[PDB]
């Protein structure tokens, strides 16, 4: 049973990890698009 | 001489005023390519 508990903790902790990672990956994937927006609005300052 | 003088004067009025409208219009088209760009950034907003 001790091996049981410590393993359950390994798994909770594992999925928790892959969550944190998956999030950061998404954060990049978004900051790309938001960056491109910011560029184009600079272009709209050119047009003005 | 006076009559043709008046005709040249008013003609200068026409020139100035038409030219006014012209410069206005080219301004307009500039604003149109702007709000076209701002549209570009709002669609990039949608896709973001």
């Amino acid at each position: 049973t001790q091996f049981g508990s410590t393993l359950q903790n390994i798994i909770e902790r594992q999925d928790a990890e892959a969550l944190n990672a998956l999030l950061q990956n998404q954060a990049a994937e978004l900051i790309l698009t938001n960056l491109s927006i910011q560029d184009k609005t600079i272009e709209e300052l050119d047009a003005e | 001489i006076s009559q043709s003088e008046t005709y040249r004067r008013r003609r200068q009025e026409w020139e100035i005023q038409r030219n006014n409208a012209e410069a206005e219009l080219k301004q307009i088209d500039a604003q149109l390519k702007s709000l076209a760009v701002r549209r570009e950034a709002a669609v990039l907003q949608k896709t973001s």
